[PDB]
């Protein structure tokens, strides 16, 4: 039982899961069966939603708040969510190059905006 | 009613009300799709397709720009041809099976002979 | 009628008078703007 | 980060997240994408009814 | 009613039937890209505000009045859009005329400024035109002049009941104080050494203007497709009315101006 | 060609350009300006037919351009009204619709037995401000076996000629024409049709 809806399409929608594992704030945790209630805020790592089997679906979520019911039921409201198959190595390394060039470089927020695109960059392309 | 009968004066109305309905209700059949009907409005829409093409027959003079034969239907065999329609009796039939066509008995040979 | 190429601007009723105030009132208000960007680049 | 300090709150910072994760997928699959983190729109504040200078970022 | 003024006002008269017809035809095929967006936004306002309705987040005491945002469009020609969006703000109003308006229309703007022009606060233009997505909601939600500094905070829209007309519905939005004075919100494992109260509050506020937004150009879109297929029937019948009047018009200049010619050669 | 109406200068400047081209060689002049009486100019479209006539009469072809067909009526409304004549509609004898059906007719395809000759009437109708139902109007679309409309309004936006395909049709169709142009042309006019009636999405 899995809600992870995002802000422009819908992915587990309906309640037919069983094992989910998202990166959240603290660490990356796992929902199971009855799972407790929890609402901590996600992280930008990859969502794994474990369908019965080996039959797993890698979603790099882009981060948002990872919400768990009372009634075993998990509510992953992100706000990009793509898979691992849909993104490019040759293409990753253009915006972590460029990142890492701007960062302490000027002032206002032009500085601070490239530390976290460097730190988000480098987690996806760990995990190919 | 007074000069063709009660008989042809039921069939010509009722043909002339389901021909109105559908000609008046294409401008939301384009806005809103075909499946988001009711269920009167679906059937009605289905059986006006079918009534649209079974009055035009092929006359013999225009058999080399056709190429279907003549077809003379008398007064008695259309009238019982489109009440049979518009009753249900022929609601299972195809569309194509009524066009170039005249009379009751050459929509059942038409629609028998288009599949097998 | 055929021919309806501007038959709006010909009548001169209500459609008519509409559509000149409409057109000069965009104008007017973009000629502001085109004149003080100019004096503020004549150097 | 250290985005408590600044005036980035929690909208500001889901919205810079998800434009930058997008820009750095595969540039064939950016259909029907770069509208969502393009916009025209522009903010007054007013007082009393008259308006202070218009702000678009 | 002559020659020339029957034709100059049936030759303008066809015109803007043909305007109206295409702009109803145009409006359809826009209707069903929207209606992807305004279906997955329904769906994200259940998911991410689902922790809300568990634990009972409402309010309470008025803090320094409270804030209201009338979210519309600039442009007109969709029949009562403007007129019921402004119909629903002034009732509710009526309680509490010291709150703040935050009108995010040209349209929303006028008809406030006539009735309540102080309780105008901020005035947004330029969201009418495109659809509406992430970007435009959540930069007017940083920049809202302290919007956490307010007890109530309704969002003011027109929700889409049906697939014709549409009904000015509203949404509360809670602030920071609110959401962690709620019945059940500590039955969730919350980390309160990191912002968990107010990044509640600020998520809520991108989200629900983009909700409200998404469903409100929907109901205008859908709203403009009826008056512009009004406005070529009526189109239709006034063409008929001056195609009876010119016919007879015509008739009358033949005859008229032949009786003068036989009558000076007669005499 | 049956300049009928037109002015002294008209009239020069059109041979000018057909002898340059090398086109005079073989093209009879009607000239009948507006400068003679008014039995010059009504009799020209007869007397420019009885020549073109022989043509066709004996295994060769023709085509007469009546230019105008608007001048020509005026010429035989003027010689009735001062012959203590009734008038009728549009100060026009009764013979209006008489006049230019029995000239037009002449101009037809021969048989095999005749010799095998045509004769093509090309009768230019100058209206007033567009309006294609008038009454000398109406009377030579309604005789003739098709019609070529001309907008002003085609004529400024870059068409040239102006043809309105909408408006113009030939009764004869695909029937006078050669096979390999009929086979292009067969799904250009559907193109054409369907183009039309959607130009307004346009401008968006």
């Amino acid at each position: 039982k899995v809600s992870l809806v995002a802000p422009h399409q819908a992915i587990f929608t309906n309640k037919e899961v069983s094992q989910v594992n998202l990166p959240a704030s603290s660490g990356e945790m796992g929902v199971l069966a009855n799972h407790v209630p929890t609402v901590e805020e996600l992280a930008p790592g990859v969502v794994e939603v474990i369908e019965s089997s080996g039959t797993a679906s890698k979603y790099f979520v882009s981060g948002g708040f990872a919400s768990i019911l009372p009634g075993s039921k998990l509510s992953i409201s992100t706000v990009e969510a793509h898979p691992l198959d849909a993104f490019s190595s040759e293409n990753i390394k253009s915006l972590l190059a460029e990142a890492q060039k701007n960062a302490s470089s000027a002032d206002e927020t032009v500085a601070a905006e490239a530390a976290i695109e460097i730190e988000v960059l480098e987690a996806l392309q760990a995990a190919v | 009613v007074s000069v063709v009968g009660q008989e042809h004066y039921d069939v010509a109305t009722g043909v002339q009300q389901t021909l109105q309905a559908y000609k008046s209700l294409q401008d939301i059949i384009a806005i809103l799709g075909m499946d988001e009907l009711s269920e009167q409005d679906k059937l009605t829409v289905e059986r006006a397709r079918k009534i649209q093409r079974f009055l035009s027959q092929p006359f013999a003079v225009a058999e080399v720009f056709t190429g279907i034969e003549g077809k003379l239907v008398r007064l008695k065999d259309t009238i019982a041809s489109f009440k049979a329609v518009l009753e249900g009796k022929y609601d299972h039939l195809p569309e194509n099976a009524f066009y170039m066509v005249g009379g009751i008995e050459d929509v059942v040979a038409k629609a028998e002979k288009i599949a097998a | 009628v055929r021919s309806s190429a501007g038959a709006v601007r010909d009548a001169g009723g209500a459609f008519g008078k509409r559509e000149q105030a409409e057109e000069e009132r965009y104008f007017r208000a973009r000629a502001k703007e085109q004149l003080a960007a100019l004096k503020k680049h004549h150097e | 980060s250290s985005w408590q300090k600044a005036g980035i709150s929690f909208n500001k910072y889901l919205a810079i997240a998800a434009r930058t994760v997008q820009r750095s997928l595969k540039n064939d699959l950016k259909v029907a994408a770069e509208k969502r983190y393009i916009s025209d729109a522009k903010v007054q504040k007013l007082e009393k009814v008259s308006t202070t200078d218009l702000a678009s970022n | 009613a002559t020659l020339r003024e029957i034709e100059t006002r049936l030759k303008s008269i066809k015109n803007i039937e043909k305007i109206t017809n295409t702009m109803k035809v145009v409006a359809s095929t826009r209707m069903g890209r929207a209606q992807r967006a305004m279906a997955s936004s329904r769906a994200f306002r259940e998911g991410d505000s689902d922790f809300f309705a568990t634990a009972e987040t409402s309010t309470p005491e008025t803090a320094e009045k409270t804030l209201i945002i009338a979210v519309s469009s600039d442009k007109g020609l969709c029949g009562s859009i403007h007129s019921q969006i402004a119909k629903a703000t002034r009732a509710k109003l009526q309680e509490t005329p010291n709150a703040d308006v935050v009108t995010i229309g040209d349209k929303i703007k006028a008809q406030m400024l006539r009735t309540h022009s102080s309780n105008v606060v901020l005035s947004f233009n330029g969201v009418g035109k495109e659809a509406p997505t992430f970007w435009e909601a959540s930069l007017i939600a940083d920049e809202i002049r302290k919007l956490g500094d307010y007890d109530k905070i309704e969002v003011m829209y027109n929700k889409f009941v049906s697939g014709v007309a549409f009904e000015p519905s509203v949404f509360p939005s809670f602030s920071p104080i609110s959401i962690e004075e709620s019945p059940k919100l500590s039955e969730f494992e919350l980390e309160e050494d990191q912002a968990i109260p107010t990044s509640l509050s600020q998520i809520s506020l991108t989200n629900a203007i983009l909700n409200a937004m998404a469903e409100g150009y929907a109901s205008e879109i859908s709203a403009r497709r009826n008056a512009m297929d009004n406005a070529s029937k009526n189109a239709g019948e006034m063409i008929n009315k001056y195609s009876i009047l010119y016919n007879r018009t015509r008739q009358a200049v033949i005859t008229n101006e032949l009786v003068d010619i036989i009558t000076g050669a007669s005499s | 060609y049956v300049a009928v109406g037109q002015k002294r200068s008209t009239v020069a400047q059109l041979v000018q350009t057909l002898e340059q081209n090398d086109a005079m060689k073989y093209s009879i002049v009607v000239a009948a300006t507006a400068s003679e009486a008014a039995p010059l100019q009504y009799l020209a479209p007869f007397t420019a037919c009885a020549i073109a006539e022989w043509f066709r009469d004996n295994g060769k072809h023709a085509l007469i351009v009546y230019d105008d067909l608007s001048k020509q009526a005026v010429a035989y409304r003027q010689l009735s009204l001062l012959l203590r004549r009734p008038p009728g509609r549009e100060a026009y004898p009764g013979d209006v619709f008489y006049l230019h059906s029995r000239l037009l007719e002449r101009a037809a395809k021969m048989s095999d037995a005749n010799g095998g000759g045509s004769l093509t009437a090309l009768p230019v109708i100058e209206t007033q401000g567009g309006d294609v139902s008038a009454y000398i109007p109406t009377n030579v679309i309604s005789i003739t076996d098709g019609q070529i409309f001309l907008e002003a309004e085609l004529f400024y936006k870059g068409i040239r000629p102006a043809i309105n395909v909408g408006l113009s049709v030939s009764r004869v169709g695909s029937a006078a024409q050669v096979k390999a142009m009929k086979q292009v042309a067969g799904s250009l006019k559907l193109f054409l049709a369907q183009y039309r009636e959607v130009a307004a999405f346009a401008q968006f």
